[PDB]
């Protein structure tokens, strides 16, 4: 009929909108934001900017992509990460100024106990492996002005190291791998990104660039 | 039912509604639907008007598009909901939380009449029984089990011994007799009503099961799984 | 003998020793090919030494065009997805475009099915009927008493291989001027430069020796034997320039 | 740069041993012999720029 016959260019059309619609889609990264509570979720996607989930984007250099915040969700991780699967950069602010609060009257530790248990849940994950968790170290001068003030081996008695500012800056990546079991396809990576100037994006941008390749990698096998 | 309005999740608490039927236009949007704190996980039509969503913090109230706010509200479950069921008589719908347990609710007063308990693990989707004398219930400890709404009781059970996953989805035939659950093995299973026995074994799924759709004549199934295939079996 | 003994001991390598990932980072398949086309080149002299026997002149033909052709493409695509990644990478999230080893095969194939074609139009056009006594270089004269045994397949296969390699070394070296946009350990891009430019001079001081040799009396036998010796030092040469890093971090470890 | 540059000049200079050992009892010889000592100094002269001054010519076409 003629209606029927209508129909296969209605489907023509619109399986070549869906097409485009996914190449368009498929070139832009997908970053998933998550942290702590309240740390640092507002001032970091108010740094590019100028130059519940929140929806954010913002294009560098042309390459414009999407960046997934988890906002305010009090939720367990068994459903959520349902959602989330095959996102290719988790990106996690940790917090510097949970290890000196005293502990939370419904938690049974303080809320760093909370944050390292919460990244060896994200990142000691059966469903994701091939995928990549990057870390943010956010708020660097209230932290080494605390660590300055006070010490941080008396919370930590594990090691008897010394109080500056670059070795505790240094000594907070290497007690983030032995958590994980599987090291052959996973990795982590760690950079600094300071609150004082903008110019630190770029320092980190280029970063996305090693690790997209990665699962691009993914597709060729040869690892 | 009627073929008018249809409406999407998201984890945004963004439950937006939209119409198929519209003039100048292919598909628009007239109200928001806001308010919620949790994730949505599933919505489902109670009639044309009067729409009720699932939520992720314990709130599976009923919404309306005219008045834009939610009329009754449902509490009584320590964990969140993460499924729903309705009735065919459109009187009631039962919701099981991750709690290990479903209870029924009401439209018109709005609260828990009874509330069923014996599963292992939490459970993940729901299904009513045409008639509306019972609610089968699948979860993740790779049990089944029908609560009777008179015997306040399950009838039987569906064990399994070499199954060590459980089930992520459930539903009945078009008068209830055949059992459908998928599970995580890329599969899904037929069970009887009472005989307890795979009749039928699916296979063919690339990626996990999520959800499937029985037609109300009971005729064919339609399945979900995560790698884009639609697959319909008869 | 000796490039036999080197692609034996490397072959054996390669499948021995396989979980480094230094050997994974290249092309599993495509080092099997290239690995495959080396011992074809090295064989090229093995099946020729023996009498021209014009179908053996059509076999050993097609043997060493397939042996360069499936060298020159295995190289080539390599460095084509070596130069590509990178791109795709910064312009795209996933965008596989002929890239799994099953798609590289596929395109390996498709230039040897090329070259087939190529060479049977020349089959078509020439026959290459069985020419071995060549009485137009025998002088009689001076009573010689010699008879030629060379077969006469030498020019159409010198001018092929003459354009193939043109054609290649210069695509080859426009994607190794390419490639050098990102750092990577696996970065093959002076090596491969380097041994383009040696087979390219090897090509450009082999013409005029060849040339001369033809132009030459009684010299039906020089002219193949020194172009089966440039042709196995090119592929010794590349087969070295190849597995040098190999080889290095096997001794390494 | 200026080791592999060198490299492949004693490559080159290799390669120019036989050439001149194999061209033997030919009516060419003198012609042949004069076009490869050209066309090898030619080509000496060029592979002094061409794999020396291409990283200049990169960096001036930087900035």
């Amino acid at each position: 009929s003629a209606e029927d016959k209508a129909a296969v260019e209605r489907s023509k059309m619109i399986d070549r909108n869906l097409r485009e619609d996914g190449e368009k889609a498929a070139k832009e990264v997908k970053l998933l934001l998550l942290g702590a509570g309240e740390s640092g979720k507002n001032t970091i996607v108010k740094q590019m900017k100028i130059i519940g989930i929140v929806e954010t984007h913002f294009t560098d250099k042309d390459l414009y992509f999407k960046m997934f915040d988890v906002g305010a969700q009090r939720s367990e991780r068994k459903k959520w990460i349902h959602c989330f699967e095959g996102v290719t950069a988790i990106i996690f602010c940790v917090a510097l100024s949970d290890y000196d609060l005293v502990l939370a009257e419904d938690e049974e530790m303080n809320r760093m106990h909370a944050s390292m248990k919460l990244f060896d849940s994200i990142c000691n994950n059966k469903w994701f492996t091939e995928t990549s968790i990057i870390l943010f170290l956010n708020k660097k001068d209230l932290f080494e002005e605390k660590i300055k003030r006070s010490p941080l081996t008396i919370c930590y008695p594990e090691y008897t190291g010394s109080n500056t500012y670059e070795e505790a800056a240094a000594y907070i990546q290497c007690q983030f791998e032995d958590l994980n079991r599987r090291k052959d396809t996973k990795e982590i990576y760690t950079h600094f990104t300071c609150s004082t100037d903008t110019k630190n994006v770029q320092f980190v941008f280029d970063a996305v660039t090693d690790v997209i390749i990665k699962n691009n990698l993914k597709e060729c096998g040869l690892y | 039912p009627s073929g008018n309005y249809v409406a999407c999740g998201g984890l945004d608490n963004i439950c937006s509604i939209y119409n198929l039927k519209t003039r100048e236009g292919n598909v628009r949007v007239s109200r928001e639907l806001a308010g919620h704190t949790g994730y949505l996980s599933c919505c489902r039509f109670l009639d044309d008007n009067q729409i009720v969503t699932s939520s992720g913090d314990t709130t599976c109230a009923l919404w309306d598009i005219e008045t834009g706010q939610q009329t009754t509200t449902f509490t009584g479950h320590t964990g969140d909901v993460m499924s729903l069921s309705l009735a065919p008589d459109t009187r009631l719908f039962v919701s099981g939380a991750c709690d290990a347990s479903a209870k029924l609710w009401d439209v018109r007063e709005g609260m828990c009449r009874q509330t069923f308990t014996g599963h292992e693990s939490d459970i993940n989707a729901i299904c009513f029984f045409p008639n509306g004398n019972a609610f089968a219930t699948g979860s993740d400890d790779a049990t089944c089990r029908l609560f009777d709404l008179r015997a306040d009781q399950e009838l039987m059970t569906y064990s399994h011994d070499n199954i060590i996953c459980g089930i992520t989805s459930v539903s009945f035939s078009k008068s209830g007799r055949l059992l459908l659950a998928g599970y995580d093995d890329f599969n899904c299973n037929v069970w009887d009503a009472l005989k307890a026995d795979r009749a039928g074994v699916l296979a063919g799924h690339d990626n996990r099961v999520s959800c499937l759709g029985v037609t109300d004549d009971g005729m064919a199934v339609a399945t979900g799984s995560w790698d884009s295939f639609l697959k319909i079996w008869n | 003998v000796v490039g036999i003994a080197a692609t034996l001991f490397v072959v054996i390598t390669f499948v021995r020793y396989n979980d480094t990932p230094i050997v994974k980072a290249s092309g599993r398949e495509l080092s099997y090919v290239l690995l495959a086309g080396i011992f074809l080149c090295y064989a090229t002299t093995f099946l020729m030494i023996a009498e021209p026997d014009l179908g053996t002149c059509s076999l050993r033909r097609i043997f060493l065009g397939l042996g360069m052709s499936i060298s020159y493409a295995a190289l080539l695509t390599k460095t084509n997805r070596i130069y590509r990644i990178f791109e795709q990478g910064k312009r795209s999230v996933s965008a596989p475009r002929f890239i799994s080893p099953a798609s590289q095969l596929a395109i390996t194939f498709s230039l040897i099915s090329l070259q087939l074609l190529g060479i049977c139009v020349w089959f078509v056009v020439d026959p290459s009927h069985s020419v071995v006594d060549f009485q137009d270089q025998r002088t009689l004269d001076p009573r010689f008493a010699r008879g030629v045994l060379k077969c006469d397949i030498s020019d159409l296969s010198l001018i092929c291989l003459l354009g193939y390699s043109m054609l290649l070394m210069v695509t080859c070296t426009v994607y190794a001027i390419k490639t050098r946009g990102v750092p990577e350990t696996f970065n093959e891009a002076k090596p491969i430069g380097f041994t383009m430019y040696t087979t390219c001079i090897v090509w450009l001081a082999f013409i005029p020796i060849f040339f001369g040799t033809s132009q030459s009396a009684d010299k039906l036998y020089i002219q193949t034997t020194t172009l089966t010796v440039s042709v196995s030092l090119s592929a010794s040469v590349s087969l070295g320039m190849l597995y040098m890093p190999k080889v290095y971090i096997i001794l390494f470890h």
